[PDB]
């Protein structure tokens, strides 16, 4: 019987769905400005003996 | 609580009481139904001062226009029956 | 004796102040009771100076747990 | 308040009316009864001493130096009555006036208590839908053809007829509503 | 920030593919779940900005704009569902579609970068405005104000384009962070006389400024509810943001360039005020307190002091908030008896009481009323304004006098009194104008209890 | 005809409560007027005011506020003990400030 109820109430997973890209886009384009990671003279730090970077 | 309920027996005896009162009308001559013109022979000065001591009783003045149309005393407790909201 | 009363309706405006009031409360007790049950059993930290060769977490800068959260 | 005016005062009631503000204002100026008694005794004979002018021209001149006398001589603060419209009660209770067609606009469940008041609202709505139509028709048939002249209205005069224009007169809120 | 943009534009298809019953239902809930996403914004940093990508950055300044346009679009959906009801499916779907672009083009410019792009954005923000009004409008003038909203703003703002591509080719760039990092003084020339006024313009005619203003009582009396929630709330905040923005690159020049703007703002301040006093149409006296009040940013952001920004950024919040509450309350009496003249409907208290004390708070609140946020942001221009010289407290004495009697005299006219006896159309208070008062009302004093993040980046 | 136009005539407004008595003002159709109430209500008062006040009550000092309270007061004290003047007149040491060479 799902049917009818998917074909009336389809239109509410846009906007969440909308929402997680975004966040998944918003992280996308913080993965392009890595440029100074650890590098800042205010915040640059030696690794940890396991972690590979200092933030994502 | 506050004043009791006006009736309009009370209007009547109050009106009747002020109209007996009244040095120029007699107290066995006149009724309700007495005019102030033509069955007690009063001129219209004489119904002006009626009219302002029927305020004084009451405590509300009347309007002139109003006051003026009053010529016996059905006429006024009537009148003030009306104003009051007095039905019993 | 005893008249009657003419007055607006107040049906509406009664049901619409019960129903504000049934939803801010519906959603607002879970809230103040969870914001005591916090406050009461997981107090809040002490300052401490950092120690030697530890780097601690952006979140451990706080001092409120909800804040930490 | 109640009487519908005329175009224009005449001499008598201009006369009459000052009588009465001269009167209330000297009760203003003097407070105490007896005082009041002999001074009202004095201006009533002031008044009618000049009651048998045959001169209208003259009786209006007098009149017209007795309200500049008046005007000259009033009570700055004359005595009011609490509820006339310069009185301290004067519209205390328009607040609490409603108007009855408020009571179509009540939830069923607020009429559900007073089903006989209503029932008696009912009644006195039927009847005026039935008497509506005469009324005007009567209205229609007693107005000149030029319009009316002035705002009284007739009675009923048929069998069973109502005075024309008669519901929110009959249905005043009340003076003391609540 | 893509996290907000995206579920608008979600928004538009979600609208276009609803059922023809369930559209005002699904556009108020994700539009109401889109204001809570925004609340996020207001983790702010002390000494920059949050810089999300090369486009878009979220300052102390802008985030308390985006959260109360995110916030406005669910009121005005509301607001406009009872007035819209006869309207086929199609048209009310164009309706929210052009609610919702007008909400993505003032997202997208309270956070754009440049200026070239904010520019483009600023002005994008007029076809949606100008259609609402011209198509949705009641009456023959809804077109004469559409000309007057759309000839005001595109004068001033022309020229400010001229400005910034002879900004861009002399320095090399508009991004923000650039222009405020490498900023050099104005000399005293012609040639920076005129790029200060062309520069300047825009936002004030956007204000508007007193004398440039005529525009604005055309435009939100003319216009339909929703039109005018947000032609008051956040259209005339975007002259103050975007006047905040670009004063950087302005001094010394503005030292002296201020005076005619300053004395215009204070006298046309007591002029509107006192227009206020003689007024027959409600919705007029609403449009021209904004006027008053906006007169009152213009003076904070041309001081250009800490508290007069702090000031300028609550003022400009709180009236943003209070003045679309009072475009409400004025559209419910419209609505049952059809008549924007104020002396036709009195005594409503007796009619509506509920209504009453939603009305007695609004017009508390336009008054400043202490502690209310619009008394905080009032009270720090006239501190600010005090130090920049003592007599200004005259004419901010006056004006405060000025606005306490217009706002009671209009509470007194419309709700106090007898009610009018030939109508009796005036039916119970529905429970959405209730929720729409409520939903005004409590954010304000709420962010009196908090007033730090409606204080700007001076903070 | 005397007439200019073939027009409808304007309609008498509808009362949404003569044919729902408890009608809520948002529909005509008695189930999705209850229903949009319901949600007005409960993602206007009880998810975005009551929680999101209470987010940003409780929103992380990211201003720095404590932060800078606690480095003043660590100042405030190495300067009080030493005799150093509690503020300094210039925040930049005038040795890397070269000042022209002339005056005159
Ligand atoms: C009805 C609606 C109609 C419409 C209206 C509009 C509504 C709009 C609402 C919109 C949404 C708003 C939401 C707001 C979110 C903000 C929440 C928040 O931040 O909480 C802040 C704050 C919590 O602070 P915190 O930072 O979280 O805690 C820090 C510490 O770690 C904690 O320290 P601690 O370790 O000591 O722990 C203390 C702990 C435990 O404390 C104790 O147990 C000790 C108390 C003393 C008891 C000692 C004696 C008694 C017992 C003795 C006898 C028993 C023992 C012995 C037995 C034998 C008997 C002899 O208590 C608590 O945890 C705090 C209480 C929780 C309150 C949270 C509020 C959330 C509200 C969200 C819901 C909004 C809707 C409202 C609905 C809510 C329900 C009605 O909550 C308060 O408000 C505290 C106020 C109380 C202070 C005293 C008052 C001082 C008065 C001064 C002014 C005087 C002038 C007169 C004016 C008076 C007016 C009051
Ligand atoms: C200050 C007292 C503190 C009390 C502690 C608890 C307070 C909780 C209140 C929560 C917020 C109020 C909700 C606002 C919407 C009104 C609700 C409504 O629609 O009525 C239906 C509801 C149902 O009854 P009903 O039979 O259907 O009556 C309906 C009829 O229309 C007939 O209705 P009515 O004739 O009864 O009138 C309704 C009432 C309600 O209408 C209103 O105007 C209330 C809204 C306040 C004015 C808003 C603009 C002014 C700007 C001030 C901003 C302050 C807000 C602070 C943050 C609060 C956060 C929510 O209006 C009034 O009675 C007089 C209003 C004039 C107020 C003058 C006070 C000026 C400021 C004084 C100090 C404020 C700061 C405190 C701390 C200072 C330093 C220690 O009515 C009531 O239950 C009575 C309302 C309660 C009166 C509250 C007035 C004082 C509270 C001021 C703000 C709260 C401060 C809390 C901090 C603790 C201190
Ligand atoms: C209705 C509301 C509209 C909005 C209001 C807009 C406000 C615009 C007003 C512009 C403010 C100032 C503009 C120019 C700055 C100074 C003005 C001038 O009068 O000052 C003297 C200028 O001297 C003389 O006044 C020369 C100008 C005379 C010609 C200007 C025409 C003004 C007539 C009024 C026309 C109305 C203009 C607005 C149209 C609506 C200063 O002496 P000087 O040191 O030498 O010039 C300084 C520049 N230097 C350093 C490069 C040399
Ligand atoms: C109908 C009947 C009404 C009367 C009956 C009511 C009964 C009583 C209820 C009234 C409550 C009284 C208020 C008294 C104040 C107590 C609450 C206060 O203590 O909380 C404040 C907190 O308040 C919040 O910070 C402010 C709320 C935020 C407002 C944002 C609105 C939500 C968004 C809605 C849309 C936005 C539109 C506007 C765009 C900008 C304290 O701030 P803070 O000093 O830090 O706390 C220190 C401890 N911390 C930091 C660990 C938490
Ligand atoms: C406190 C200070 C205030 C006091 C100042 C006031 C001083 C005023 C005193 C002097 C003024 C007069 O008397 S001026 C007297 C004017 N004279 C006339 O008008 C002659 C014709 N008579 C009539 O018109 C009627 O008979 C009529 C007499 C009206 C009676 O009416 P009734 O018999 O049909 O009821």
């Amino acid at each position: 019987n799902v049917l009818q109820i998917v074909r009336d109430h389809w239109v509410h997973i846009l906007v969440p769905v909308g929402f997680v890209f975004g966040c998944y886009l918003d992280r996308r384009s913080d993965e392009k400005l890595t440029a100074f990671r650890n590098k800042s003279l205010l915040f640059k730090r030696e690794l940890r003996p396991n972690e590979e970077v200092t933030w994502k | 609580s506050d004043a009791p309920p006006l009736t309009l027996e009370a209007i009547k005896d109050r009106v009747l009481y002020v109209l007996k009162l009244y040095d120029k009308i007699d107290p066995e001559k006149l009724s309700v139904n007495s005019h102030f013109m033509k069955d007690l022979g009063l001129d219209s000065l004489d119904q002006v001062e009626i009219i302002m001591a029927m305020e004084d009783e009451f405590g509300f003045e009347i309007p002139d226009i109003d006051a003026e149309k009053l010529m016996c005393p059905q006429e006024i407790v009537d009148y003030i029956a009306d104003k009051k909201d007095v039905y019993e | 004796k005893r008249l009657f009363i003419i007055k607006p309706s107040g049906f509406y405006d009664r049901r619409f102040l019960k129903l504000m009031r049934f939803y801010i409360l519906l959603t607002g007790i879970p809230v103040a009771i969870g914001i005591t049950l916090v406050n009461v059993f997981i107090g809040e930290a002490e300052l401490a100076d950092i120690p030697e060769g530890y780097v601690p977490e952006h979140w451990e800068y706080f001092k409120h747990p909800i804040s930490r959260w | 308040a109640f009487s519908a005016p005329a175009a224009y005062l005449t001499h008598q009631q201009k006369v009459l009316r000052l009588y009465k503000r001269a009167l209330r204002h000297l009760e203003s100026w003097c407070v105490h009864r007896d005082k009041y008694r002999y001074f009202a005794c004095l201006m009533r004979a002031r008044f009618d001493e000049h009651k048998n002018e045959k001169d209208m021209v003259k009786a209006t001149q007098l009149l017209r130096q007795a309200e500049e006398e008046f005007w000259y001589g009033q009570h700055p603060q004359p005595y009011i009555f609490p509820e006339s419209p310069g009185g301290t009660s004067y519209e205390r209770y328009e607040c609490y006036k409603v108007p009855e067609w408020c009571l179509d606009d009540w939830h069923p469940s607020e009429k559900a208590m007073y089903p006989d008041y209503f029932a008696k609202r009912e009644q006195w709505k039927r009847l005026r839908r039935e008497s509506w139509e005469r009324e005007v028709k009567q209205l229609q048939e007693e107005t000149p053809p030029g319009g009316p002249r002035t705002e009284a209205l007739p009675p009923a005069r048929k069998e069973g007829d109502l005075p024309p224009l008669w519901w929110h007169i009959v249905t005043r809120p009340r003076e003391r509503p609540m | 920030m893509l996290k907000i943009i995206i579920p608008t534009t979600m928004l538009l298809p979600m609208t276009w593919m609803s059922k023809h019953n369930m559209i005002w239902i699904n556009a108020t809930v994700h539009s109401l779940l889109i204001s809570l996403i925004s609340l996020s914004l207001l983790n702010q940093l002390g000494e920059n900005s949050l810089n999300f990508s090369l486009t878009f950055f979220s300052d102390s300044l802008s985030a308390p704009l985006l959260v109360l346009t995110t916030w406005l679009l669910p009121l005005m959906l509301m607001a406009s569902q009872s007035h819209l009801s006869k309207e086929t499916t199609t048209r009310k779907k164009l309706y929210i579609t052009m609610l919702i672009l007008l909400q993505l083009f003032l997202i997208m410019t309270f956070t754009a970068t440049e200026l070239i792009l904010f520019y483009i954005l600023f002005e994008a923000t007029l076809v949606p405005t100008l259609i609402i009004i011209t198509r949705w409008g009641n009456q023959t003038e809804r077109l004469n104000a559409g000309l007057y909203f759309l000839f005001y703003t595109l004068a001033g703002s022309l020229p400010l384009l001229v400005a910034l591509v002879y900004i861009q080719n002399t320095t090399g760039s508009l991004n923000f962070l650039i222009i405020h990092y490498w900023s050099h003084p104005l000399s005293n020339s012609w040639s920076n006389i005129f790029m200060w006024l062309a520069c300047i313009m825009a936002f004030m005619v956007k204000m508007p400024l007193y004398g440039l203003h005529l525009w604005l009582p055309k435009a939100h009396v003319e216009a339909p509810i929703a039109g005018s929630m947000v032609l008051a709330a956040v259209l005339l905040k975007l002259g103050g943001y975007g006047m905040m923005r670009i004063t950087t690159i302005l001094n010394p020049l503005t030292n002296y360039m201020a005076y005619p703007f300053l004395m215009l703002s204070m006298w046309g301040m007591i002029m509107t005020s006192s227009i206020c006093l003689r007024q027959t149409d409600l919705k007029s006296l609403i449009a021209y307190s904004s006027v008053s009040h906006m007169a009152l940013v213009i003076v904070a952001i041309m001081i250009q002091t800490p508290w007069s920004f702090m000031g300028a950024t609550a003022l400009m919040i709180a009236h943003g908030l209070t003045s679309s509450m009072l475009f409400c309350l004025a559209n419910t009496n419209y609505e049952r008896v059809h008549s924007r003249t104020m002396i036709l409907a009195r005594g409503l208290q007796t009619l509506l009481p509920l209504m009453a004390t939603w009305w007695l708070v609004a017009s508390l609140t336009n008054l400043a009323l202490p502690p209310s946020i619009n008394l905080i942001g009032e009270l720090f221009i006239i501190t600010a304004s005090f130090s920049w010289s003592n007599i200004t407290i005259i004419l901010m004495g006056m004006n405060m006098m000025i606005t306490a009697l217009y706002s009671l005299y209009m509470l007194i006219t419309t709700q106090r009194g007898k009610y009018t006896h030939h109508i009796n159309n005036i039916k119970p208070s529905f429970t959405r104008e209730n929720a729409l008062m409520a939903l005004h009302i409590l954010p304000l004093l709420l962010l009196t209890l908090n007033p730090k993040m409606i204080l700007g980046p001076l903070y | 005809p005397t007439i200019r136009l073939q027009e409808d005539p304007d309609p008498e407004d509808e009362n949404l409560y003569e044919k729902n008595p408890d009608s809520h003002g948002y529909d005509k159709d008695p189930i999705v007027d209850l229903w949009n109430m319901r949600v007005v209500f409960f993602f206007g008062f009880s998810i975005v005011l009551v929680l999101g006040s209470t987010f940003v009550a409780y929103l992380p000092d990211y201003r720095m506020q404590e932060w800078a309270r606690r480095e003043a007061e660590r100042l405030v004290k190495y300067r009080e003990a030493n005799g150093l003047p509690l503020m300094e007149s210039n925040c930049f040491d005038p040795n890397k400030i070269q000042l022209p060479e002339d005056e005159d």
